[PDB]
DNA sequence: TGACTGTATGATGACGATGCTGAC
DNA sequence: GTCAGCATCGCATCATACAGTCA
């Protein structure tokens, strides 16, 4: 609606749109008009094409919201043409953890149900450096590159450990431990600046450690296993995490004491595997175990700005589907898991990587390939933002562009 | 690593904001003007504007509303910065002391939050009880005032309406009430809330949500006796209150969106409105009453007043005078007459203020002085578009030229005591003297009874008691005016020749070898007072009295042969008061006593070109504050002269110079004349307020320009400039431009106004061929407005439009080059284009066109289409480098006069920016940062050397040298990436490192190598290496230069020292200010030194300068571990100011 | 002795890969 | 003699039961 006009401007210059829907033209419009959907052709004509906007920027005539927005439709373009699959490499078991190199655009490192890590590069070949796990209880549920020295990775395991080890695979030190097990950590995160590490458990407690030793943490957060912990980029002291408890639990890493005295907790109809603050740090995108996508503002963390209905789900040997932010523009990519019982507007739904606007929630694109029919779970764009790595089909996928 | 130095060469010229009130006192009306980081305050007096104070802030001024709290004598000023620094400021005057003191200060940051799309909004309630801040979506920030909090502490409320257009505090309400427009799926609406800082919460607003047009964009709070809100959209104009509702939709407004407003009358009877096309409207509120009085408001009227520059802000002043703040063109002082002219405009311009912004493209040209040019040009936009030519120093306009070689010295003479104008100009030659009379333009030659013509004159001019004086080598002669004969004659008792002479209205001092004689001028007698002999040969003399008239000088400045000394003697005793050794073996050729800005100086010029200057105390005759500058290599003659009732000093040499004062500090400005030997001031009816200049072959008379650091000539184009290139061999410039024309619907397209392109001497239109998108062309009348692009050839002297080539319909000009290619000796203009259609977001098609201009006409030689937008192109070793969409292509120029591809590189999202040095190629990508390419001669192929893996949205790119790369960025930050010079592994060689980061606060559009700084004249070896200028949206021009690591550390430490004492004006830390800051990240500055900070070291007091020194550790370049003094630090910063 | 907090258990769901058939 | 066409095989979340502590 307002949304129709809002996208088509795409604002400064305004001189398009501004019509109050043309008084409905004259209705929804009544009888035959547009329609909504037909908002599409106009999107086609109304635009004042880019290289027209670039010049207005340099004149100060148009705001960054303009150019940045309009650049993301030049991203959505070349996205639809992303259809090519550049490279694929397997290891074994299934893809679980993904870590994008903070600096290096062709370097991505992925985790396994089996405690195996592959370091992978492009323009290279030169087969990847490997580490093999025991393969039964070795599941590493999350992976973060060591910000300080990129040769090391923080990796959370089903082995009873969250550790830092050189990519040659000779471990440096261990932080959080078990001494018992029949339990393990799942969620993990590190914030470069903060030098905080924070890790979760299946029992629901977190354990947060300063990059060296010395925890004050482990007061049980909530009752059920914690799927993700997100350290906000723009905030050191605070946090958000994910549990089967059907709660988000936004936190404050420092002044939180009282054993689940918190600030805001966000309820969900279901359990939640993803926390994922935006590079702004000013939004929280949550992925729920059956159908939903939660966007939360920093203005009223309670009421989410809105929901995008999406077909994902839980399956045991499916690795929990996590939605993720584009590092640069405002976009979401969730892997779609079609079911009979969705509301779906497009049966039969070939199974694809889906891209949503955000700030709107509409689908601006979808990524599909035959010969990998595989269901998408982990999709995380490259920090540069020109490449998308997907660990899904038992293999890893890089798309990039022709 | 990389070490860089940034200084402002030209302060921002765009006017960002416009607020009226007084602030300086209760009695005066003040005008405050924000120019990005600069805040200017003027008082309107009578058909004028008076500068009282100009201050800088460590921030981009975002909010400028000044409020007046109960029981305060005058308005205070609240300013909010783009990095969200808030402060409340007061104007303080203390005798001659003016200081802007910080009452309250605070950041009010929210650690986490998304800055809103319609930007920062600041409002103040009518009772001055609070500050309202719309910083982020879904949140309304509130600063309680109630005096203290002194730190402006704040709280957030939840706003349920998540997208806010505009907000105002209402008048006439019991509780603070806000009125704002917001948009939802239901359209846009007008809402009201009560603000209760009581409870920290909202309460139901006094008004019913009304429904309003969708593009109502601006809210105006109409004052009492009326209150309420006015809401302006694109189609309509409405008034809003509880039961009253008024709506209007004037057709005149439809053509353009109203963007700003200002209140004329305090009662809210009248408003000024300005739109995107610079139209000025008057809004009137008609009053009516029912019983004994009321507020009714009647109805709404709108009137056209006329046309102005496109206004960023408006403020009415008084007596029909409006100030117009423009971002896209010159700012204006405008008069609204009751008589409309032939066009129907009530607007007439009173004063225009030069704005270089937006500066889109620019170039450095050497044309004016042929040796080294130092000319800087830039661009305006839309109806305001222009070329600007910017020049260091002072030019002269010749009106007469007489060839007299060997002329020695110049003096103006007033033979008639009655008209007070010089009707005479007296010239001197070797062993002889010639008199020239001035009747209008006529001169010739004449005799003057009393003046001799067969001895050489050292001085002549007007003297006391209605007399004329001439001093020769033989004698000094006094001459009557009215009856015309020799009244008195002095000769040395032994008839020795006079060697040096100085004279004012009542005193004569002449030297003879070592002898010195002081004579007074009386009626018909030259009376010889006491006399002495000095220790060495007298080199130079001056007896200019400083003070009032007086006209008796107590002091005598003198230079010696033997000891090369400047000493001040008293008259008549000739008693030594100060002997200053100037050093060296080169004799002083000129010495002068002067007063600048009420301050006194001694200037002493050697035969070297060296010039010493000293503070001079007229009471004791003490010389202080020795300082030395260099003014060419020849000996310099110093002569005082008057301009605009101010005192200046002309310096004649191989680099002629004017010396003058601004901000109580000596400045040295260049004269663009080739050479000057002798000079005198001239004021004839034929040559008013003129100058007589002489070189060794010719003698010239003319006038001189305004005394300022930079000269700006404006050549209006009346359309938008985009790119500019100078072409030596054609003696002209190439300019890309576009004009808007509106659909007449039946015939063709027509222009809004005349411009360079509709007014060219000759013109040419693209005829193709085709593409072919023709034959069912697939283009529309939709979106009736169209851009039309042209290449203009503008003559370098007249700046006239020699030729205009219009491009094809819907063709969009992106790049322009001037160069020769291949084995071709012809010089070509090359333009890169894009086809821009409304229904296609990114271009699929583009062109590179090669033109040759010869005698008026340009034939297109090359004419080759490639598929994509031609973003950039650059001459590359006799080849053409070009950006097309995601592709970097290298073209060869073949003997068939066609463009042939040799090389291709494909790894880009969008290559907007290209720069080259040697064989290296810098490609700037839109989203994919920075790229270092190399051409490989043996393969004829491209190699991708290294890239910057940091995501940056680039606005401009430059190569500083083979290893170091300068980048300008969307968040007003600069950064530098370098090639790892140590090889090692491939990893580091494919990585550019950001070793420099710096927040500019400006958006840079263009970089270019060059300097407006002459050669040395040093010094040299030189202080810094390289000189890169840049132009910005705000019209700011800056300079980047390289430093050694030792110097970088020197200036870095000085900064931290400077940073403890400034003051900060609202107390913003220089730190953080210059810190790299985006939506995503923040960080302190490195690799960059703020030249503006270091330069402001001279503007601090002497004791503060010493406090800055302290344990600071100097090096003079050899083995110095030593401590430093106040004067050593000054000399460096003095050095640093001369680089721009 | 309520409580809770921790251990065996077995229902339910429904994605791959690898195993091996039956058969085009 | 490659082919689809079943089949078993890999600590998730949910529901239970009756053992351990521990303010």
């Amino acid at each position: 609606r307002n949304k129709r006009s809002r996208s088509p401007l795409e604002l400064e210059p305004e001189a398009k749109k501004l019509c109050a829907k043309g008084s409905g033209p004259s209705r929804r419009c009544d009888s035959d008009c547009l329609w909504v959907g037909l908002a599409g052709p106009q999107i086609l004509p109304p635009c004042r094409s880019i290289v027209r906007t670039l010049h207005q920027h340099k004149l100060g005539r148009a705001s960054w919201p303009s150019v940045q927005q309009g650049l993301q439709q030049s991203f959505l373009h070349t996205l639809d043409s992303y259809r090519i699959l550049q490279k694929a490499a397997p290891f074994d078991r299934r893809a679980t953890s993904l870590a994008w190199h903070p600096t290096h655009p062709s370097t991505v490192a992925v985790g396994s149900k089996g405690g195996d890590i592959m370091l992978w590069n492009f323009g290279i070949k030169d087969k990847p450096t490997f580490i093999k796990g025991i393969g039964a209880g070795g599941s590493i549920t999350g992976l973060k590159f060591n910000p300080l020295n990129t040769n090391q990775f923080y990796a959370s395991s089903m082995e009873g450990t969250t550790r830092l080890q050189d990519f040659k695979g000779n471990i440096l030190r261990v932080f959080a431990s078990s001494d018992t097990i029949n339990i393990w950590f799942c969620s993990l995160d590190v914030s470069a600046s903060s030098r905080m590490v924070v890790t979760g458990d299946n029992v629901g407690n977190v354990i947060l450690l300063n990059m060296d030793g010395k925890e004050l943490w482990n007061l049980r957060m909530h009752k059920k296993k914690v799927t993700h912990v997100a350290l906000n980029p723009c905030c050191d002291w605070f946090l958000a995490t994910a549990s089967v408890d059907q709660t988000v639990k936004i936190w404050d890493l420092r002044q939180v004491r009282g054993k689940a005295s918190f600030l805001y907790s966000l309820p969900h109809r279901h359990p939640v595997n993803a926390a994922c603050f935006s590079p702004d740090g000013a939004r929280l995108l949550t992925t729920d175990q059956k159908s939903e996508i939660r966007v939360y503002s920093a203005s009223q963390w309670d009421c989410p700005l809105g929901l995008i209905p999406h077909p994902h789900r839980h399956f045991q040997h499916l690795t929990p589907i996590k939605a993720a932010w584009h590092p640069r523009y405002n976009l979401i990519v969730v892997g779609r898991y079609p079911d009979p019982n969705f509301k779906s507007c497009t049966p039969y739904e070939l199974r694809t990587i889906d891209v949503f606007d955000g700030n709107s929630g509409k689908m601006m694109c979808q990524l599909y390939d035959p010969e990998s029919s595989g269901i998408s779970s982990l999709n995380e764009f490259n920090p540069m933002g020109d490449t998308l790595a997907s660990a899904m089909g038992y293999h890893i996928l890089i798309w990039s562009q022709q | 690593h990389s070490y860089n130095y940034v200084v402002t060469a030209q302060k921002p010229t765009a006017v960002n904001g416009c607020v009226t009130g007084h602030f300086t006192s209760a009695e005066d009306l003040n005008l405050l003007i924000a120019k990005n980081t600069r805040l200017e305050i003027y008082v309107v007096t009578a058909e004028g504007l008076r500068p009282v104070k100009e201050v800088g802030m460590y921030g981009k001024i975002a909010v400028m509303e000044l409020f007046r709290p109960k029981g305060e004598s005058k308005d205070l000023l609240f300013i909010l910065t783009a990095k969200y620094n808030a402060c409340i400021l007061e104007y303080k005057q203390s005798g001659e002391s003016i200081d802007i003191i910080t009452r309250a200060h605070g950041n009010v940051q929210d650690r986490i939050g998304r800055p809103s799309e319609t930007g920062i909004i600041g409002i103040i309630d009518p009772e001055c009880r609070m500050i309202g801040l719309r910083l982020y979506d879904g949140l309304f920030k509130v600063i309680p005032l109630d005096r203290d909090n002194k730190e402006l502490k704040a709280f957030n409320i939840r706003l349920e309406e998540l997208h806010v257009i505009d907000v105002k505090f209402l008048y006439g309400c019991q509780a603070p009430t806000i009125c704002f427009v917001y948009q939802d799926p239901q359209g846009r609406h007008v809402k009201t809330y009560e603000v209760s800082l009581r409870e920290k919460e909202f309460n139901k607003g006094p008004w019913k949500q009304e429904n309003v047009e969708a593009e109502a964009s601006m809210v105006i709070a109409v004052p009492e006796p009326f209150g309420g809100a006015i809401i302006i959209g694109q189609e309509s104009i409405t008034y809003h209150n509880g039961d009253k509702y008024l709506a209007i939709a004037p057709p005149i407004i439809k053509q353009s969106t109203i963007v700003c407003h200002n209140r004329v009358d305090p009662n809210g009877s009248r408003y000024l409105l300005g739109d995107m096309e610079g139209r000025l409207f008057m809004l009137l509120l008609e009053k009516e009453e029912q019983m004994d009085g009321t507020v009714t408001l009647k109805d709404l009227r709108v009137e056209l007043l006329g046309e102005t520059s496109i206004a960023e802000c408006l403020t009415y002043l008084d007596n029909g005078v409006v100030f117009v703040g423009s971002r896209l063109g010159d700012s204006q002082l405008v008069k609204l007459n009751v008589d409309s002219n032939e066009q129907g405009s009530y607007v007439v311009a009173m004063e225009t203020f030069t704005n270089l912004g937006p500066i889109v493209d620019m170039c450095v040209v050497d044309l004016e002085r042929q040796g080294q040019g130092q000319l800087v040009t830039c661009s305006g936009a839309f109806k305001e578009g222009s070329l600007r030519i910017i020049r260091n120093g002072i030019g002269i306009h010749e009106h007469a030229s007489i060839d007299l070689p060997g002329i020695k010295g110049l003096w103006p003479l007033r033979s008639d005591p009655n008209r007070e104008t010089d009707d005479t100009l007296v010239l001197s030659f070797v062993g002889q003297t010639r008199v020239l009379m001035l009747n209008g333009e006529e001169v010739e030659e004449t005799e003057l009874m009393g003046f001799v013509d067969d001895q050489q004159t050292f001085f002549c001019g007007n003297v006391a008691h209605q007399q004329l004086i001439q001093i020769t080598s033989a004698s000094v002669r006094l001459v009557s005016q009215e009856p015309k004969a020799l009244v008195s004659e002095w000769k040395e008792p032994q008839a020795k020749n006079i060697s040096v002479a100085s004279c004012n209205s009542s005193q004569v001092v002449v030297a003879v070898g070592r002898a010195l004689y002081y004579l007074q001028i009386h009626p018909q007698e030259l009376r010889q007072i006491s006399h002495t002999e000095m220790e060495h040969e007298v080199a130079c003399l001056d007896i200019t009295p400083l003070g009032d008239s007086n006209g008796l000088s107590p002091l005598c400045a003198i230079g010696l042969w033997t000891d090369i000394s400047a000493r001040i003697l008293k008259l008549p005793s000739f008693e030594l008061l100060h002997k200053e050794m100037l050093g060296g073996e080169i004799i002083p050729r000129s010495i002068l006593m002067t007063t600048f800005e009420s301050s006194h100086y001694l200037l002493c010029a050697l035969g070297d070109g060296a010039l010493f200057y000293f503070g001079l105390n007229i009471e004791t005759g003490l010389l202080s504050d020795r300082k030395k500058v260099t003014l060419g290599t020849q000996p310099t003659v110093l002569r005082t002269f008057r301009s605009l009732s101010t005192t200046n000093v002309f310096a004649c040499s191989d680099r002629p110079t004017v010396i003058y004062s601004s901000n109580h500090k000596l400045v040295f400005s260049n004269v663009n004349l080739k050479e000057v030997n002798y000079m005198c001031p001239l004021n004839s009816d034929g040559y008013p307020d003129s100058l007589a200049l002489a070189n060794n072959s010719t003698l010239t008379i003319g006038t001189i320009d305004e005394i300022q650091k930079l000269h700006i000539r404006t050549v209006p184009l009346y359309e938008s400039p985009r790119k500019i290139c100078y072409q030596e061999v054609s003696q002209c410039f190439g300019v890309l431009s576009s004009r808007i024309e509106v659909q007449d619907t039946s015939g063709g397209t027509t222009a809004l106004r005349p411009s360079a392109s509709t007014q060219a001497l000759s013109s040419s239109v693209s005829s193709s061929k085709l593409f072919s998108s023709s034959t069912a062309p697939h283009e529309t009348s939709f979106g009736e407005e169209v851009e039309v692009h042209n290449l203009l050839i503008i003559d370098q002297h007249t700046f006239e439009v020699l030729h205009a080539h219009q491009f094809l319909q819907n063709e969009y000009a992106l790049s322009l080059v001037s160069c020769k290619l291949g084995k071709d000796p012809n010089t070509y203009f090359i333009v890169g284009t894009a086809m821009v259609y409304p229904e296609e977001a990114e271009p699929k098609q583009g062109r590179i066109v090669v033109f040759q201009y010869s005698d008026g006409k340009l034939q297109t030689v090359a004419e080759k289409e490639v598929k994509g937008a031609v973003y950039s192109m650059v001459e590359f070793n006799g080849k053409l480098l070009a950006s097309i969409n995601s592709t970097v292509r290298l073209y060869e120029w073949t003997t068939e006069k066609e463009l042939r591809t040799e090389c291709n590189h494909y790894n880009n999202i969008m290559a907007l920016y290209l720069k080259t040095k040697g064989d290296f190629i810098l490609v700037g990508d839109l989203m994919r940062s920075v790229l270092l390419l190399a051409y490989k001669p043996m393969e004829g192929n491209f190699e991708e050397i290294a890239r910057d893996f940091n995501p940056n949205w680039m606005s401009a790119v430059e190569i500083l040298d083979d290893d170091n790369f300068l980048g300008a960025e969307n968040a007003f930050n600069l950064f530098v990436c370098q090639k790892d010079s140590a090889a090692t592994t491939d990893e580091e060689r494919q990585h550019l490192q950001e070793v420099g980061l710096f927040h500019l606060g400006e958006f840079v559009n263009v970089f270019c190598h060059g300097s407006l700084v002459m050669q040395n004249l040093g010094e040299t070896s030189t202080p810094t290496q390289g000189s890169v200028l840049f132009g910005t949206v705000n019209g700011m021009i800056g300079l980047v230069t390289s430093l050694s690591e030792s110097w970088y550390n020197l200036l870095l430490d000085m900064q931290n020292r400077l940073n403890k004492v400034i003051k900060s004006v609202g107390k913003i830390e220089h730190s953080f200010w210059r810190s790299f800051h985006t939506e995503r990240k923040t960080e302190p500055a490195t690799g960059f030194i703020d030249g503006d900070l270091i330069e402001s070291f001279l503007d601090i007091s002497r004791p503060k300068m010493q406090e800055v020194v302290a344990n600071l550790q100097y090096d003079d370049g050899s083995g110095m571990k030593r401590e430093a003094t106040a004067d050593d630090l000054i000399k460096v910063v003095e050095e640093l100011t001369r680089i721009h």
